[PDB]
């Protein structure tokens, strides 16, 4: 009966197509690791799979998966507990630490770029002649934070180039200086932004950019981690 | 157990109940209250199904079947091998799917991400929920629900569908499918373009997302964009869920009769209706 | 309430973006159309630009002959009475020859013939446009996921109008062009071969229809979850994992104790699409030449 073969064919097909999917799938964060960082024994019953390298555009090179994981940071936290599944306490202050909710990845430390080799993110002032075109424009709205204090004001915003997009605000600060602000945290009203993740007084903490007018990819990591983190860390000022 | 990244992001906190009593992992799997209460209603499930399998006679699982009260119990209680089962399972699996959803979000919020995902899973139990409960209790009858069983859940779809004639003419369900078939239109080819992307050519650097709008602007003239298609897919695919509950929420309460009849409101408008020639004069 | 990336809230205009160059012959892209606020708030304000080209207008002008033999047909079945075409819209129907005239082009126009013109129309327009699917990632050096995965719906299609016709011997068994006609096709097609419930291949194509949705519901539901840290720039996240990346697999892995990458996640999604109208086109292709009857055969597996 071919129906019946068929059937029975594509069942095999089905289970070699998920073991394929599966071990796609491991091309990063493996080999399991125990809570110290060794390699745990138990790696489940999907080994690796052949390495794949991607060439990277503009001279910044390949990267080749799996390959050797490591966090290539420091991570300040200790177990709570004597046995294994339990949370591990941050050791200090984990949005300054960037741990759990604040967490942030060690991603190369240079700007994304378009399909020219262009910074992708740029301050709308450098970014010929991009504007505001429907919204509330937010540059010049005082900044609230959760705490309901005004944290500062909007100078720009920074926007995507390739994609048209807003995808930070910047906001200077009561020193003169400048923090970027995820535009998906952020609500814009008419007579103010407003940011739940944040109270007032860890405004000045958020992580700076080391050129006014480009952000590296280690940079976007650090102060979106550092945004969400707040959430969390921020609640006991919070109050809405 | 671990992921090479994970262990800075396994800190306390984000429960909803119970502050840090359930707040671990067991391997992979987060648990806290939900976690708890996930296992407890399932189980119970699982075990009650069992026990309506023995009842049944059958430990066959294309043959188990567990259903609801037969039509004249009303919405009220039925002896368990009558029906009593059906409503404490299903009693259950809300408890279960509600549970999951609420575990979805104590782990979003230890994570420090949006609740879209828990939120997109809420319109799938509503889903169930209006076929098990929202339609049956308007229909004045648990015995309207589908029963829980591989091949029985199906015969329920097949003899519900021909009670209003050919059920494709209910017009809510046209949405629904286009929904449905837009849907996977959408995956198909949101995972074709980062893949194409990410695997170019032989020796090529991977594309950019410009490539990725530049290649569908050449195709059809309009490219979605990478925040909207993942927008898009979220649309398309609640729609679709929203127009199912609606589909079925209305048939057999506001719309009882042939669905294809339905449709004559549209011919018999005075206008045209007497118009001679065409298919309907 | 935290705002929560359904629709922006500011939009940005810059210069049209007339896209990359790379192989593109540039003579065959027309300019931008015009800048769309409406579509801005949810995606891309952008029309245009769209590449014409040969096969382009092949693929087009043939789908408007498609499109418009069936639409005379219909003004043709109204009587030529702009009120009972618009009455009668659904119900009109252009319809393959008789089993009699078995697979011959010798049928007349009224009665069949148009139905071959029409589905002729269809067969270079949709061929044609898979080649383009093909040629316009080939000039931008990009993989052909994209034409592989529309090969799948075409062969649905294919099994529908064509294939399962010429092996059941007649035209005859092909699809009407009707809104409610294709409707009772498809009731029709599923009394007459016992039940499609009973074929395992339809089924599985519903698995992969209602999975695709369960999907695309998880996976746009994640990234819009970690939009916060650019989880929707899906390349440089698989060029060089973030924040992003993690927070999603990790949601996953916490949840149901397994998890993807960024790149592995689109090959899911790709497959669970592309295997509804396979296993669909199979369950189809099977019915009437091997299996007349899905119960029955499923009471002996055979
Ligand atoms: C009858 C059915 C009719 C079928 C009709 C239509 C079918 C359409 C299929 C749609 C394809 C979409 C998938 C996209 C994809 O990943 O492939 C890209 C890839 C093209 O890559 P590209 O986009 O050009 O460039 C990017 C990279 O270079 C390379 O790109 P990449 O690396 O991203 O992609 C590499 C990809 C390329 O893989 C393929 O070529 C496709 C493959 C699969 C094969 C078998 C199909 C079976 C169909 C179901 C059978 C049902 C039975 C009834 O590798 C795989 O994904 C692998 C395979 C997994 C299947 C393993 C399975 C099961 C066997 C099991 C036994 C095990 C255990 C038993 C217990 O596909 C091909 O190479 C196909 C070439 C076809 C040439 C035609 C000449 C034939 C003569
Ligand atoms: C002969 C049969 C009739 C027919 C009769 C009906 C009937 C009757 C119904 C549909 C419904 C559907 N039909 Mg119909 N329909 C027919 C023809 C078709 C055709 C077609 C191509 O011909 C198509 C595409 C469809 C498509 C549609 C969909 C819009 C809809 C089903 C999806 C859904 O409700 O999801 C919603 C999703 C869910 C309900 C699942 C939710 C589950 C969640 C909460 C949890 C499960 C978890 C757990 C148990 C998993 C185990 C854990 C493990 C670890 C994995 N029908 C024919 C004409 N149709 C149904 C509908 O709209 O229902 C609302 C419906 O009731
Ligand atoms: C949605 C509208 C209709 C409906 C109409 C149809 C039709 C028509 C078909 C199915 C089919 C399926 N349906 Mg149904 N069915 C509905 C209600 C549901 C519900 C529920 C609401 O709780 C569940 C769990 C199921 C589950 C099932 C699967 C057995 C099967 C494949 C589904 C799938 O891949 O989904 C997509 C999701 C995934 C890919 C995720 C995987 C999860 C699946 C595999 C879970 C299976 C759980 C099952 C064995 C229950 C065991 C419970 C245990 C005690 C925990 N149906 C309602 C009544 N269903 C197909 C079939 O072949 O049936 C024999 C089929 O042709
Ligand atoms: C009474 C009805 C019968 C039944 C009869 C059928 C029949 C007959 C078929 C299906 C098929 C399907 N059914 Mg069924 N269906 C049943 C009940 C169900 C139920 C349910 C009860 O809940 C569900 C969910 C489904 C679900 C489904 C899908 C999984 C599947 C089609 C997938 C698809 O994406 O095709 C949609 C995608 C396509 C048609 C491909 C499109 C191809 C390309 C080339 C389009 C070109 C168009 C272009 C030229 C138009 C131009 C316009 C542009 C905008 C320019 N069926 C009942 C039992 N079902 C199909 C299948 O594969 O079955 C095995 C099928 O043939
Ligand atoms: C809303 C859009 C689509 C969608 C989205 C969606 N589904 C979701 C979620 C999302 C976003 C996830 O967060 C969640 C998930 O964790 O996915 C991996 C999930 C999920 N969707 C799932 C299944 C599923 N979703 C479906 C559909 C859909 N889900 C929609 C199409 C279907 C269909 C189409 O039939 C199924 C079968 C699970 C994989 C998962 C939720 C798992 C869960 O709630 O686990 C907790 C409960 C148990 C472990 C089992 C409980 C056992 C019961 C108490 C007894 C069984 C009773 C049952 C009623 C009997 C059914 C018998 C059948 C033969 C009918
Ligand atoms: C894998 C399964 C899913 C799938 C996959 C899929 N479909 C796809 C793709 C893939 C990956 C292709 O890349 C291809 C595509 O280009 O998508 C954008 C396509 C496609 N699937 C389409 C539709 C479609 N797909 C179907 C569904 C599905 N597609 C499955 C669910 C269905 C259903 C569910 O019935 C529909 C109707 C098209 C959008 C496109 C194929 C386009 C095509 O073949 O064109 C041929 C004909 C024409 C070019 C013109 C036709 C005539 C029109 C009626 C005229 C009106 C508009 C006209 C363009 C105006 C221009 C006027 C000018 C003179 C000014
Ligand atoms: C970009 O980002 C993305 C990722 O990451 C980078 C991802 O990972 C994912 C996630 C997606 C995948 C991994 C793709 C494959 C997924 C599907 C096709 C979805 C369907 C899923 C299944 C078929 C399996 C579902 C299995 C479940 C639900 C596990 C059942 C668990 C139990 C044993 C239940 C009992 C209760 C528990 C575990 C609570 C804990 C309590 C105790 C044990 C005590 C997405 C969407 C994504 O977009
Ligand atoms: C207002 O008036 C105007 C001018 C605007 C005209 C209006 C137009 C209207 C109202 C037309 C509407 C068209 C409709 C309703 C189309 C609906 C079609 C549907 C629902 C299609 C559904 C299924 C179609 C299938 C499965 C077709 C399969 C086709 C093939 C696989 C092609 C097979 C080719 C064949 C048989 C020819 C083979 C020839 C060779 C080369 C050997
Ligand atoms: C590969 O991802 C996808 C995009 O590519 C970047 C799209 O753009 C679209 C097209 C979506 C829409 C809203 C078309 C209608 C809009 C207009 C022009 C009126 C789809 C489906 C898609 O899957
Ligand atoms: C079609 C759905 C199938 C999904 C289940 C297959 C994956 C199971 C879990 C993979 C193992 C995870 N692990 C051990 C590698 O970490
Ligand atoms: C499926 C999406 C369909 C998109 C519609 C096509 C819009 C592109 C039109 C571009 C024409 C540019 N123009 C008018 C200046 O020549
Ligand atoms: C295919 C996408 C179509 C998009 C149409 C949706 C428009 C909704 C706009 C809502 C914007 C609300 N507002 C004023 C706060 O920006
Ligand atoms: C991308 C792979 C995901 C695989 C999902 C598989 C769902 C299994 C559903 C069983 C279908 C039953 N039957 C008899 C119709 O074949
Ligand atoms: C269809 C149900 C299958 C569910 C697939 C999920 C399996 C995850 C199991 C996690 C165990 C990992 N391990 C082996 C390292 O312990
Ligand atoms: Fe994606």
């Amino acid at each position: 009966d071919l129906a019946s073969l068929a059937i029975y064919s594509f069942w095999i097909f089905l289970a070699g197509l998920i073991y394929y999917l599966q071990t796609e799938n491991m091309r990063e964060g493996y080999p399991l690791e125990n809570e110290d960082g060794t390699p745990a024994a138990n790696q489940g019953p999907f080994p690796l799979p052949k390495p794949k390298t991607f060439i990277l555009p503009h001279g910044r090179g390949t990267l080749t998966v799996p390959g050797p994981e490591s966090e290539d940071r420091p991570i300040a936290l200790a177990r709570t507990a004597v046995s294994e599944g339990f949370p591990h306490a941050p050791t200090g202050d984990p949005m300054k630490d960037g741990v759990g909710p604040a967490s942030w990845v060690a991603r190369r430390d240079l700007p994304e770029l378009d399909g020219h080799g262009h910074n992708k993110i740029k301050p709308m002032k450098a970014a010929a002649g991009f504007h505001v075109s429907a919204g509330k424009n937010p540059i010049g709205l005082p900044v609230r934070g959760c705490d309901l204090e005004i944290a500062g004001k909007v100078v720009d915003i920074w926007v995507d180039i390739p994609e048209q997009m807003a995808r930070f605000l910047e906001v200077e600060l009561k020193d003169g200086s400048t923090r970027l602000l995820p535009m998906q945290m952020v609500k814009v009203q008419s007579n103010r932004v407003h940011v739940n993740a944040l109270s007032s007084d860890l405004f000045a903490g958020i992580p700076t950019i080391k050129s006014p007018t480009e952000v590296t990819l280690l940079e976007e990591d650090k102060i979106c981690g550092y945004v969400a983190g707040g959430l969390m860390y921020a609640a006991p000022k919070r109050k809405s | 157990a671990l992921l090479s990244f994970e262990r800075k992001y396994r800190v306390p906190g984000g429960t909803l109940v119970g502050g840090n009593l359930f707040d671990f992992w067991v391997g992979p799997f987060y648990v806290g209250f939900f976690g708890v209460a996930t296992f407890f209603f399932a189980a119970l499930g699982i075990i009650l199904i069992a026990w309506s399998a023995v009842l049944q006679g059958t430990w066959n699982p294309q043959l188990i079947s567990v259903y609801p009260p037969a039509l004249e119990y009303g919405l009220g209680g039925a002896p368990l091998a009558k029906g009593g089962l059906w409503q404490i399972i299903t009693i259950c699996a809300t408890g279960a799917f509600v549970s999951w959803a609420l575990r979805e979000v104590e782990i979003c919020r230890k994570l420090g991400i949006g609740y879209h995902i828990p939120f997109a899973f809420a319109f799938a139990i509503l889903a169930y929920l209006t076929l098990v409960l929202f339609r049956p209790v308007m229909m004045g009858a648990w015995g309207y629900a589908f029963p829980y069983g591989i091949w029985t859940h199906l015969d329920w779809v097949s003899n519900t569908g021909y009670t209003y004639g050919n059920f494709h003419y209910n017009p809510a369900h046209m949405i629904a499918i286009s929904f449905f078939f837009t849907n996977a239109l959408a995956l198909a080819l949101h995972g074709a373009l980062v893949l194409s992307a990410a695997n170019p050519e032989k020796g090529k650097e991977m594309r950019t997302p410009d490539h990725e709008d530049t290649f569908f602007r050449d195709l059809v003239g309009y490219s979605i964009g990478t925040l909207g298609i993942h927008r898009l897919g979220l649309l398309l695919s609640l729609s679709a869920v929203f127009f199912s509950a609606l589909c079925m929420i209305i048939t057999g309460t506001i719309w009882f009769d042939q669905w294809v009849d339905w449709w004559q409101w549209w011919v018999k408008l005075p206008w045209w209706a007497n118009i001679p020639g065409g298919i309907n004069g | 309430a935290e705002y929560q990336n359904i629709f922006s809230q500011v939009q940005v205009r810059g210069p049209a973006d007339l896209g990359m160059t790379e192989d593109v012959n540039l003579a065959n892209r027309s300019g931008v159309g015009p800048f769309s606020t409406l579509l801005g708030w949810f995606g891309n304000a952008q029309l245009g630009p769209i590449y014409l080209g040969s096969l382009g207008v092949l693929s087009l002008f043939s789908g408007l002959m498609w499109f418009f033999t069936i639409g005379i047909w219909f003004w043709y079945q109204a009587g030529w009475n702009p009120a009972v075409f618009l009455r009668d819209l659904f119900f009109f129907s252009l319809e393959p020859p008789a089993p009699e005239y078995g697979l011959s082009f010798a049928a007349p126009l009224k009665e069949g013939g148009l139905w071959l013109i029409a589905s002729f129309f269809m067969f270079v327009a949709v061929w044609s446009w898979w080649g383009r699917t093909y040629l316009r990632a080939q000039a931008l050096g990009m993989g052909k996921h994209t034409a592989w995965a529309f090969l799948s719906a075409i062969w649905l299609w294919m099994v529908l109008g064509f294939i399962r016709p010429i092996l059941m011997g007649s035209w005859s068994e092909a699809v009407p062009y009707g809104i409610f006609s294709h409707l009772d096709w498809t009731n029709n097609f599923s009394l007459v071969h016992g039940n499609l419930f009973y074929n395992p291949f339809h089924g599985l194509s519903i698995a992969f229809l209602y999975g695709s949705a369960l999907l695309f519901a998880m996976h746009g539901a994640t990234i819009l979850a970690v939009s916060r840290f650019g989880g929707e720039r899906e390349l440089e996240q698989i060029a060089d994992r973030g924040t992003a990346a993690e927070r999603a697999a990790l949601f996953w892995r916490w949840t149901m104790g397994f998890n993807a990458t960024m790149e592995g996640i689109h090959r899911w999604a790709i497959w669970m699409a592309v295997l509804v109208t396979l296993t669909g086109g199979i369950g189809i292709l099977l019915s009437g030449t091997v299996v007349d009857n899905w119960y029955v055969w499923g009471q002996n597996h055979g």
